[PDB]
């Protein structure tokens, strides 16, 4: 089917994509909770 | 109805792909 | 070319129809 | 065929309006 | 018009079954 | 209408949901005011 | 026109799913607002 | 009608999708609501 | 009814939870209290 | 099905996330509780 | 240019019907 | 315009809403501000 | 070019919608921000 | 390559209309 | 460009619309601070 | 499939381009 | 190919819009944090 | 790949924002907890 062959090749390139985005996630998601937890703990500390 | 079988198919990958990464971040917020 | 058109219709609709999930996907 | 290409666009119609939908539908 | 007929009918299944989703979340959020 | 029983559904729903909100709404303020209550009563007596 | 008789057709049926959706509404935001406003007299009140 | 029967078989595909979704939705808000709780409560008995 | 069950774990959780803060609420303030009448009458029998 | 390998692939994933996210809320909360009792008890006994 | 005039149309029609009820929820809210 | 009568039917009904919520929001901060007064001046002359 | 014309006509009906939003827009928002002084003001002075 | 051209011509159309209003909206709320 | 005339108009808009909310913030945090202060100097007089 | 794999590109391409946008807008706001 | 071709003319359009979206975030986020520490840091002084 | 260049980029940038908002972070937060022990300890000895 020329259907079932569109389909199988977009999962490769599907696969690829969702790669990249989980790294840049973890990098921006770090940051983010970093800077609340300081912020958190410095004025409980004070 | 080939068409119409892979075409949402197609739909449903996208859908599960990105939903995985709106529950990393919720989980994470909510935790910290 | 009929073919050549029917070929290019579902190649763009799958890819279309994966955008529209992604979107779907990220809604809060 | 002109007919192949008409249940083509048929097909590709009613998915493409029920993601549009399902958009709509988790806007808070 | 069976394809306007048909093709507007399919945006308002994907509109109703997705909204019972969001209701819930909503609900829930403000009761606790 | 393909979509007046799709309708119907939804209604039915969303009224049984309210009825499971109110429930849980009035259990979890009880607790918070009757808390509230203890510690303000407990130091005036004191 | 072709295309003037389709716009047409689309007004009747837009007409009867906003009907709808404004039922849908009303019933959800009464018991939003009015968990709200329950949750906001009880601890001014207390 | 080729649309009508277009249709009837996009219904059978949503019905099995939405029945995944209220499985995840299930699991995910009950974590997020649990943990909500926890917060909240411990903040008060403390 | 998927919601349906959501709902009651959901109940039941928050009530265990409600058990444990008020267990540890009682403990606070007794020592509160306690610090607070000790000092007190101490004082006003010497 | 296409889709159905791929959602039980999701639903893993949420059950180990759920487990992380709880170990990381009880630390955190744990800290804070601890320094407010630390500040409330240290100004009552002086 | 009748296609494009009506399609136009359709856009409005659409933000239009809609947003009505945006504006009744942000009304309420914080009226309350 | 096939859109002219529509965005007349908007106006309309975003003016009377104005209207509505005016009232709504004297009421409730009405008793707000009412409560608070009580408590303060009660507690001053006592 | 047919598509320059297509262009063309468009910038013409996007305008006058344009036109349209800036209308509603300001009669909401003036709303909204009144209520918010509203509540503001009210609450500083008591 | 005219259609891409002003097909993409109109894609920043309605980009630059819109967040016209979103920028109004937001510098509003802010300073009030 | 087509899009080139719309872009400089943006810009313009953009650069007054920052005038104006300068303005605004002023008047408001003005007040704000004036009954703060009044309220704080008048009861330590007192 | 030289279709797919330049309309797919093209989607890559658009997400890259915004999401720059949200991380400054993002690490900003939480900074200050 | 005459769809490597596109997507080769699609680049350069969009590099150029990309480039003028970076100039109008600049100006309007500028603002909005301005304003956001002027709140801030005019509230801690007083 | 077209976008494997593309990624790389935003890959750079990224790293550098971090950079920048955790230098800025650092500024703000000094400030505002210097305010705050000023105003507690000037009290304290006085």
């Amino acid at each position: 089917d020329p259907a079932k062959a569109a389909f199988d090749s977009l999962q490769a390139s599907a696969t690829e994509m969702i790669g990249y985005a989980w790294a840049m996630v973890v990098v921006i998601v770090g940051a983010t909770i970093g800077i609340k937890l300081f912020k958190k703990f410095t004025s409980k500390a004070s | 109805m080939s068409v119409l079988v892979y075409s949402f198919a197609s739909f449903v990958l996208g859908w599960c792909l990105r939903s995985g990464i709106t529950y990393f971040t919720r989980l994470m917020e909510t935790s910290s | 070319d009929f073919d050549t058109i029917y070929q290019a219709m579902i190649q763009i609709s799958v890819v279309l129809c994966f955008a529209l999930g992604i979107i779907a996907g990220g809604q809060r």
